[PDB]
């Protein structure tokens, strides 16, 4: 039954009553506990067209994050265009936790269940759900953490090489487990990856890639300028902002005890508003080990306009490019 | 380290012709930005087949391109006398570098036979003036591309101070050459006529001017 | 309508310094990528330098390397070819191009640089004098290529056919210029021939006469 529309959605978690951090805290009332039945309904012999970019389910999601991220992790100091605040800013405990939107009456939710979908046009094997499987937030520039991986193979997501400005995406179908630490000068930090995990996948990402654009010498080069957060990659992990320099990891042509890449990262006190424009202040770091190990399930890249060569750079700003990696394969439609 | 083509390939006109275009596995048999291009003798080359097969526009679709292994191929169908020029394919090569082909001279046949016409000058006497006598045989319109140039004082053969072009293309798809006698004043205003004969497949034709 | 006007071509003597200048218009010349091109004479084509719109990413040939550098001014829209240790391998006719992607549409008409050590002789242009007649202009013993011959300054352009130059035994070209006009205006139209030997700053006007 083929009928897109306009609706507003509702989230569901597994949030807990007792907790005081801050994500679970706002699901304890925004929000609904998971039913621990979630049925599928598969549609036989039915395809049906989508354009994945195009998505109201997308823009509330990062409309609910925004009013989440406002009023829970409240800075010291914000300012913008003729406007400066300054509130009370203590220092919160904080995690990533799963969360699934669901579907009001009169109306359902489908499933691309095409492992081999692109974005573009028709999904051939369809079956209709309740509510999405649960995803976790990730606040990221250029790469993608915690969400969800592919299980055939490494399939790239972009509008079209050819509108080039359209920002490119990729997921994986293995994870990078990462590591990042400051230990208890304050401000500097650092994070760390096992070469041979890094190395391969972009093997295998090139291989794909000198297919999707026809012929081809795949390069790997960093950022070119403009501001901090999209030339970096820029992270929450508890109760900071991460800063951390990735020059190495765009390397050249990648060609077809266990030695560690180690990223010379930096907090900041200040951060560039990634909801509108805008430069945020916040509560000084707490003493001790901090560290969160989280796993990689994507990237974020632009075609360089630049060179008869196949220079790709990291990409980033927008968030809404950030909803889209998990929420892919699961749409709006009316019973009628 | 170069693409190769065969030097030249002949057919007959409407029939189709083939260039074959062979390269390493570091360019052809890896890529597809493969482009080809049409250069008659003395202009600027013009586009012809980009990304293996495709056509921009104001290309005629007689041109079809195409790829296997570690060889590109040119096909040509419809043949014409517009179609009478050099041929080079171009590629991508690991290391953002271009490489170019050997080039193919694609020769038409069976054109029109055409008569040469021919226009001998004397030496100026601005140039007998500068103690220098030079005869111009300027020869042009004729098909094939082979001729024969020969030079004659009265009715007597003359070998020496002959200089001779190599026929070459001109702008109405005909042939054309230029040889030049160079001479003394003194041997030319002491001989009463000389005579530049030229041999075209059969027919032989003579001009004659004489010192006064 | 777009255009590539190159400039700047002539002789050098080897070991010594030349620039070449390529004009662009009707099109953006930045978000397009630039290439030069050579042809020695009766060989085949040979690609020279790359560089991207922006900049930044240059390219280079090994028997080139070193030698040639490749700029653009993306303000002007001019492409510039800057070249050093001139040898006499590199005389050829010299193509400035327009990238799509991988593959070169449009192209400019050649500007010829020849490299050699010859003085540079400027040549020696003489009257040939004459329904339908045939008169002409001998450009005798220049070094170098190219020789431009046009007639009136321009015009009288049917006719008109310059022939391809003879290569002599000394070293030296020459060719000859020849246009048929009818027989009634040889006492009322006066000929001019423009030649313009441009390595030896030899610019003739010669008058043809009965």
């Amino acid at each position: 039954v083929w009928k897109e529309a306009k609706t507003t959605l509702f989230c569901a978690s597994d949030a807990k009553a007792y907790e005081r951090e801050v994500h679970n805290v706002w699901a304890t009332h925004a929000c609904v506990p998971t039913d621990p039945n979630p049925q599928e309904m598969a549609l036989g012999n039915v395809t049906e067209n989508f354009n994945m970019w195009k998505n109201d389910m997308v823009d509330q999601m990062h409309e609910d994050i925004i009013s989440l991220w406002d009023q829970s992790l409240k800075p010291c100091v914000k300012l913008t265009g003729g406007s400066t605040v300054t509130q009370a800013c203590p220092k919160v405990s904080f995690d990533p936790i799963p969360i699934h939107y669901c579907a009001p009456a009169g109306y359902a939710i489908l499933k691309c269940n095409n492992e081999t979908f692109e974005g573009t046009g028709p999904c051939n094997n369809v079956s209709t759900v309740q509510c999405t499987h649960g995803i976790k937030p990730v606040v990221s520039t250029q790469l993608l953490l915690n969400g969800s991986l592919a299980k055939e193979e490494i399939v790239i997501r972009s509008e079209n090489l050819t509108d080039n400005a359209k920002t490119i995406i990729v997921h994986l179908k293995e994870s990078v487990e990462i590591v990042c630490t400051r230990p208890g000068d304050t401000r500097q930090a650092h994070c760390n990856i096992s070469e041979e995990k890094w190395n391969k996948t972009l093997q295998k990402v090139s291989k794909i890639l000198q297919e999707h654009f026809p012929n081809k010498a795949i390069k790997f080069e960093p950022h070119s300028g403009g501001d901090l957060e999209i030339t970096t990659h820029s992270f929450n992990c508890r109760g900071e902002f991460f800063y951390c320099n990735t020059t190495k990891l765009f390397n050249g042509t990648y060609n077809s005890s266990n030695t560690t890449i180690t990223l010379p990262c930096r907090i900041k006190q200040i951060v560039n508003m990634w909801q509108g424009v805008g430069r945020a202040m916040y509560a000084p770091p707490i003493k001790g080990n901090i560290t969160c190990k989280s796993i990689i399930t994507g990237l974020l890249l632009t075609r360089d306009k630049d060179s008869n060569t196949e220079t790709f750079r990291p990409g980033g700003g927008d968030m809404r490019d950030n909803w889209r990696s998990e929420l892919y394969k699961y749409k709006v439609v009316e019973i009628k | 380290s170069a693409l190769t083509q065969p030097p030249s390939v002949s057919k007959s006109l409407g029939q189709s012709v083939t260039i074959s275009c062979t390269g390493t596995s570091s360019d052809i048999g890896a890529y597809t930005g493969v482009s080809w291009y049409q250069q008659h003798s003395g202009t600027a080359p013009r586009l012809l087949i980009y990304d293996v097969s495709k056509r921009p526009s104001g290309v005629s679709d007689r041109f079809s391109g195409s790829k296997s292994g570690n060889t590109a191929s040119l096909t040509i169908s419809g043949l014409q006398t517009d179609d009478e020029a050099d041929y080079y394919c171009c590629s991508y090569r690991t290391g953002a570098t271009y490489i170019f082909g050997t080039g193919t001279r694609v020769t038409v046949l069976g054109q029109p036979k055409g008569a040469p016409s021919v226009t001998l000058f004397p030496p100026s006497s601005e140039e007998l003036q500068a103690n220098k006598a030079t005869l111009v045989c300027l020869i042009s319109d004729f098909y094939p591309g082979a001729v024969t140039v020969a030079w004659k004082a009265d009715s007597s053969p003359v070998k020496a101070g002959v200089e001779t072009t190599t026929p070459s293309k001109q702008s109405n798809n005909k042939y054309a050459a230029s040889s030049y006698l160079s001479l003394t004043p003194e041997q030319w205003k002491s001989h009463r006529s000389y005579s530049c004969q030229v041999t075209h497949e059969g027919s032989t034709v003579e001009k004659t001017v004489a010192p006064t | 309508e777009v255009q590539l006007v190159e400039s700047g071509g002539g002789l050098v003597q080897p070991g010594g310094s030349l620039r070449l200048s390529c004009a662009a218009s009707g099109f953006t010349f930045s978000n397009s990528g630039m290439i030069w091109v050579r042809q020695a004479p009766g060989k085949g084509l040979e690609w020279v330098s790359y560089i991207s719109l922006s900049g930044a990413n240059t390219y280079y040939a090994d028997s080139v390397k070193g030698r040639f550098t490749i700029s653009r001014d993306n303000s002007q829209n001019t492409l510039s070819l800057q070249m050093n240790s001139l040898r006499v391998e590199d005389t050829a006719m010299y193509y400035c191009a327009k990238e799509g992607w991988s593959y070169f549409d449009f192209w400019g008409q050649g500007v010829l640089v020849t490299v050699s050590g010859a003085s540079t002789k400027g040549p020696s242009v003489f009257p040939l004098a004459p329904g339908t007649a045939a008169l002409g202009c001998l450009v005798k013993d220049y070094f170098p290529e190219p020789v431009t011959v046009s007639w009136n300054s321009g015009a009288l352009t049917s006719g008109v056919h310059t022939f391809p130059a003879v290569l002599q035994s000394s070293g030296l070209y020459s060719l000859s210029s020849v246009v048929t006009v009818p027989s009634s205006s040889l006492g009322t139209q006066t000929y001019i021939c423009n030649v313009n030997h441009k390595p030896s700053n030899t610019k003739v006007d010669k008058r043809v006469e009965p």
